[PDB]
């Protein structure tokens, strides 16, 4: 009786959560991801990347915003490096 | 039986399992809120069906987002937007005092006390912590102009601190003072702009005492045309500058190609007459609602006159208020008081856009700010704060009171009620004190966010305030307890009044409840 | 490869050791299709098409 | 095994899906039965102690009501027998406008006992007869319950007193603040020549504070916001149009036609010209506020601004009918210069702003005017519906008090002295129809115990106490709230009251429903769809 399912949230089954220390966590792993990714292109030494489009475009590029703006992510935090890279751009 | 009264599908539940079961349901929603309470409090992050997220302190915006249909829990929302939509601040503190109501006279529900001496309960002293809050209200009657300008800076600066620019708050504040005491005195919130460009540093922003808006789309030739003036006049138009046909029930019908050149150069003698009409009364820049044609701003290159075309509808109003002028739908009487005076205009580059100023007004009566983020929310977020801001100062323009915050308030109070439910008898006494005992969990809160130990600090401050020290509250840095008055911690005494009787109203009216009725689709 | 996904549903990506072997793969394969027209005695190919009308 | 095959005649010619009971037991013990389960909803939302009821309709619209007509309406029933007492509830709400409850509780009663009288041996047509004879001879007794007088309706003092108990049911512990903001409304819209109308009442919700800082404002107040750069008025003389403050053109199509260069050229001057001396000819008359009905065009508004003419544009066909009243003005259907006696007038007219809304208001200094308007200010949308319901079942009693001015006891003291003298009248009729008038009598008793019941004490000691002491006398004796110990207490003294008419349709309309739901044999009933 005491803690019956009662709804307190439209669609309450489908939504995740993350909670405290595991959600930065979380943050940080996404965030090196990305820096890691483009270690490589920095410097007169550095490599470039070859961007494919949505319909099979071929790009290659070195410069630092475009390779951000061209990748497609799901993470919000990986958005957010994006937006950061746009800005200094 | 073969016949039902109600339809198939209705839900019906009543009696004691149904009160209790809203008292719980309530402490989901104060929890999603409680640890973004503090000089130290947290954020939240929301995505929604379609993947945009919002990243959010203010604790109205929150609940907004959540998709709750417990009809019990509503209840707490709309408080929420009751604070947001009076004072402004305090939307976390008005729930978190609404929760600790119920959990704190929800063991008497079991043991079947009747409702209604809650109720009566409830309504008692929400009369005696009201009236306990004007009398010990601080207030200066007289009239000094400096100090006025030092409370309400203190005021913004305590709004502020648990914001994502708390690292600035003595910057802004002084940006948000001086833009409330130069906006007439009904206080539109139109009369303020606020502008948002990416790139830059936080301290980049900027405050400019007149308008400012964005480049518009320009046709073929803007770019011949000069980009700073001194003195120039400003001629606010509501008319279409463009060659185009006269009426759109309109009909020509003519027989001879004589008259059919006179007719071809009958436009063009029209449009050159506007153009003419302007030229003649000295302004030097044009602004106009509707689009402008390129055959205008051909013509004004020729002239060294700037145009500009599809100016949007709010910043011409505080254009108008900032330079003094009216906006015309003719160009028959352009008189010499229908023209707008600005010390200084020029075109400029702000992070990838070009935005047009007009500085220099001595009589305006508008600001308009440009914030510099690094990303889509980081200025969003910014500018929620500075609402903040911005509506406690116009509060404390009506009424200058203040008190002491950090927990000092909700302890005066508290003590207060003790010492008065002791001299009433019966089961007055217990619901009074728990009552009491509600009014302590903010001064909790703070310090189970920072991390210190929320038992000791209480214990010390719960001394002091009955030893006879009306303004003690937590040191968030030190770790203790400090007067809060001397210490520059204030706030309006609206805020906490308006805490208290939309909280008690909530608790009433949720306990008052006796069953619920859920029919079909 | 790291336990978070920063990539949606369908998208891929290839690093070093992966990269440079596909990239070689494709050129040599299309360097290898054409030198059989080389020269004064080369032969040469059909081109017949499944999607216009069997050109 | 076998099957019992559908004996013959009407039951093998019935469409399917459709329904036939007939009989006693399955029409008319099956009907009580239904009308039972119906009182028992709204019976713990009866008296000062009746607890509020929270109701979600099919269109996930909340509402938390006390009124018993409300709930009715949003809770969806499909049984044909409740249909019919809800029908009546209904009836009483729109005659009279306080009651909904009473008639819920006493036909739901009068229906239970008529039960066992069927069980016992009597026949339909006997029980008819005998509650028809008791609502005859209730009537006959209702008027020498009389014990208080309204004496002058246009007394603020005294009215608040007689509207405190009619709200005293509704909103238990506020009910002193807002019988003074009902009364002072009321008695300042109050025509001499009679006919009190109750749509010269209006209420305004705004969203804010509690409900302490409600008031009222003798005028009108609207939800919109000027057009013109003129924003306040301190004397105004007001102009009203129901037609767009515009140029106008011809109903039937018309189109310009233009033939040499000088008309192009001089069309649109000619135009503009004519605008302005239209605008400039109200102007001279003397207005200073200008309010229309629909579209504003954009050289009006130039113009309006040039001569300092504030403008105002609201489409109700509703509103605007109410502000002729209000400033007593005149609409006029062409945009011409008004008339000396077509102009209102108003005290002041401004824009203000209260709690995050942007309001118009015109204010009279006059304490009469033509109609008021008392705004609400709350902390939740529900709570200012609740109240909203309360100051309309608080002007419908005022209404009621210009029909007549005879109040009689109430807290149960009227339906025990009915209850006690029908019983007397009862013991002196020989035959069978003895039986059903002392059941009739015997209903009266449960608005008494539907009280006690919520009170948390026992029916039966008060019930026991209430007859003892109406024995020696007493007709102003009823029950009393504020002891937790069951006891009783002197109504006419304490000030407890209810209208005479409230009571005189409250009977008569129970004993219709119920005589007409004994009055079916048989039922038949279509499928649904
Ligand atoms: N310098 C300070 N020292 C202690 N407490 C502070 C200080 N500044 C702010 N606070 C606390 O912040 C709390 C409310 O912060 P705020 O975000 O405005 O709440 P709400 O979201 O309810 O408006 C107040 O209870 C106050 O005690
Ligand atoms: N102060 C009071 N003490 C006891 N009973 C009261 C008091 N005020 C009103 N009542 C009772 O409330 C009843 C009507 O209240 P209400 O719930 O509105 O019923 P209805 O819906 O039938 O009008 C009356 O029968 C009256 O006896
Ligand atoms: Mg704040
Ligand atoms: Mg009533």
């Amino acid at each position: 009786e005491y803690g019956r399912p009662f709804l307190i949230i439209k669609d309450q089954d489908r939504k995740s959560r993350l909670m405290g220390l595991e959600a930065l966590k979380s943050h940080i792993m996404a965030a090196k991801a990305v820096a890691n990714t483009m270690r490589t292109s920095l410097g007169p030494n550095g490599l470039d990347k070859m961007m494919v489009d949505k319909d099979g475009d071929v790009t290659v590029t070195n410069d630092g915003a475009t390779i951000l703006s061209m990748m497609d992510v799901d993470h919000q935090i990986a958005k957010l490096m994006v937006e950061l890279s746009k800005s200094q751009d | 039986t073969p016949v039902i009264l109600l339809k198939e599908g209705t839900d019906s539940s009543q009696g004691i399992p149904q009160l209790v079961s809203n008292i719980s349901a309530c402490q989901v929603i104060a929890e999603a809120v409680r640890t973004t309470l503090g000089p130290r409090g947290m954020d939240k992050l929301i995505v929604d069906g379609r993947g945009k997220a919002t990243i959010s302190n203010d604790g109205a915006t929150i609940l907004k987002l959540l998709d709750v249909v417990h009809p019990a829990a509503k209840t707490l929302v709309d408080i929420a937007k009751s604070q947001d939509a009076e004072v402004g601040d305090g939307t976390t503190s008005v729930t978190l005092l609404a929760a600790e109501f119920l959990k704190q006279v929800k063991p008497y529900v079991e043991e079947g006390l009747h409702p209604q001496i809650i109720i009566r309960a409830f309504r008692t002293a929400t009369q005696l912590a009201v009236n306990k809050i004007k009398e010990i209200a601080v207030t200066v009657k007289k009239a000094d102009k400096v100090e006025q300008r030092k409370l309400l800076e203190k005021c913004a600066m305590t709004a502020l601190s648990s914001k994502l620019i708390s690292q600035q708050k003595a910057f802004f504040a002084k940006m948000v003072v001086d833009a409330v005491m130069m906006l007439d005195d009904l206080l539109q919130l139109k009369m303020i702009g606020i502008k948002k460009v990416q790139g830059g540093a936080l301290e980049d922003s900027q405050l400019v005492a007149g308008v400012a808006f964005k480049k518009t789309f320009s046709y073929a030739g803007f770019e011949m045309q000069p980009k700073k003036y001194h003195n120039p006049k400003i001629a606010l138009l509501n008319v279409e500058l463009e060659l185009k046909a006269e009426k759109d029930n309109a009909e020509i019908r003519v027989h001879t190609v004589e008259d059919y050149q006179a007719i071809v150069d009958a436009e063009w003698n029209i449009l050159y007459d506007k153009l003419e009409k302007i030229h003649h009364s000295g302004a030097k820049v044009v602004l106009s609602k509707l689009p402008i044609g390129d055959v205008a701003t051909q013509y004004f290159a020729d002239r060294d006159m700037f145009c500009a075309g599809r100016v949007p509808e709010e910043d011409l109003k505080r254009t108008m208020m900032a330079c003094g002028g009216s906006i015309q739908t003719s160009v028959n009487a352009l008189s010499a008081d229908v023209l707008g005076r600005c010390q200084v205009f020029e075109e400029t580059q702000i992070g990838g856009e070009r935005y047009n100023f007009f500085t220099g007004c001595p009589k305006a009566k508008t600001c308009t700010f440009i914030l510099r983020g690094g990303a889509e929310q980081f200025m969003e977020e910014t500018e929620r704060s500075l609402h903040d801001a911005i509506m406690i100062v116009r509060r404390a323009i009506k009424n200058d009171s203040v008190v002491a915050g950090g927990g000092a308030i909700e302890m005066e109070l508290s003590k207060y009620l003790r010492d008065y439910s002791r001299t009433i008898p019966g089961k007055q006494q217990l619901l009074i004190g728990a009552y009491a005992k509600a009014l302590e969990i903010i001064p909790r809160q703070l310090c189970d966010n920072a991390g210190f130990d929320a038992t000791n600090i209480l214990n010390k401050l719960r001394a002091r305030h009955a030893q006879g020290g009306t303004w003690y509250g937590v040191d968030i840095n030190n770790e203790d307890i400090a007067d809060n008055f001397e210490a520059f911690v204030w706030e309006p005494a609206m805020v906490r009044i308006n805490a208290l009787t939309a909280a008690s109203e909530a608790a009433c009216l949720i306990v008052s409840v006796d069953e619920t009725i859920k029919n079909p689709r | 490869l790291a336990p978070v996904n920063i990539f949606k549903a369908g998208a891929d990506e290839e690093r070093a050791e992966t990269a440079r072997l596909t990239s070689f793969i494709g050129a040599i394969a299309i360097g290898d299709l054409v030198k059989s027209t080389l020269g004064p005695k080369g032969m040469d190919k059909i081109l017949l098409s499944s999607g216009r009308d069997a050109s | 095994a076998l099957h019992v095959p559908k004996a013959p005649g009407f039951a093998q010619m019935l469409k399917e899906g459709a329904k036939h009971f007939s009989g006693l037991e399955e029409a008319v013990y099956r009907n009580i039965q239904a009308c039972k389960e119906l009182a028992q909803t709204t019976r713990t939302a009866y008296g000062p102690n009746g607890m509020n009821k929270m109701v979600i309709n099919h269109l996930e619209k909340l509402f938390v009501t006390n009124d018993a007509a409300t709930i009715l309406r949003e809770l969806e029933v499909q049984h044909p027998a409740a249909k019919m007492i809800v029908m009546a509830s209904h009836m009483q709400e729109q005659e009279v406008g306080d009651g909904t409850n009473f008639v819920l509780v006493f036909a739901g009663a009068l229906l239970e006992l008529a039960e066992e009288l069927l069980r016992i041996g009597l026949s339909v047509s006997e029980v008819i007869e005998g509650y028809e004879i008791a609502c005859r001879k209730a009537h006959e007794i209702l008027p020498n319950l009389v014990c208080c007088s309204a004496k002058n309706l246009r007394d603020i003092d005294e009215v608040s007193s007689l509207l405190r108990t009619s709200i005293m049911s509704k909103q238990y512990g506020n009910e002193v603040f807002l019988a003074k903001l009902i009364a002072q409304a009321c008695v300042s819209i109050f025509p001499d020549s009679g006919h009190f109308n109750v749509d010269n009442i209006r209420v305004c919700k705004i969203l804010g504070s509690g409900i302490s800082s409600s008031s009222v404002l003798h005028g009108m107040v609207f939800k919109k916001e000027t057009e013109g750069d003129v924003t306040s008025v301190k004397d105004a003389k007001i102009a009203v149009y129901s037609c767009p403050f515009d140029g106008m053109i011809t109903e039937t199509k018309g189109t310009v036609l233009i033939k040499t260069a000088e008309e192009l050229m001089n069309f649109s001057k000619g135009e503009e010209n004519l605008m302005d001396a239209q605008v400039k000819a109200i102007a001279d008359t003397g207005a200073n506020v200008v309010v229309t009905g629909g579209k504003v065009a954009d050289m009006a508004l130039h113009y309006a601004n040039k001569y300092n003419i504030m403008l105002v544009r609201l489409n109700s066909k509703w509103d605007l009918r109410r502000l002729c009243k209000t400033v007593g003005a005149t609409a006029l259907p062409r945009l011409t210069p008004p008339v000396l006696e077509e102009m209102g007038h108003c005290d002041s007219v401004y824009l203000s702003e209260v709690g995050d809304t942007q309001v118009v208001v015109f204010k009279h200094e006059k304490e009469d005017g033509a109609i008021s308007t008392i705004v609400l200010r709350g902390s939740t949308d529900n709570l200012m519906d609740d109240i909203e319901r309360a100051v309309d079942d608080g002007v419908n009693t005022f209404k009621v008090l210009t029909r007549d001015k005879r109040l009689v006891p109430g807290g149960g003291a009227t339906e025990i002295e009915l209850a006690k003298q029908i019983t007397s009248y009862g013991e002196t009729c020989p035959g069978l129809e003895q039986y059903a008038i002392k059941k009739f009598a015997e209903a009266f008793e449960a608005i008494p115990r539907a009280l006690a019941e919520n009170s948390g004490v026992k029916a039966n000691e008060v019930i026991s106490k209430l007859y003892a002491v109406h024995q020696e006398g007493n007709k102003n004796v009823g029950l009393d709230i504020e002891a937790e110990v069951p006891a009783v207490k002197d109504m006419l003294e304490a000030g407890i009251l209810d209208t005479y008419l409230g009571k005189y349709w409250a009977i008569k309309l129970a004993t219709n429903a119920a005589v007409t739901v004994l009055r079916v044999d048989q039922i038949i009933m279509a499928k649904p769809a």
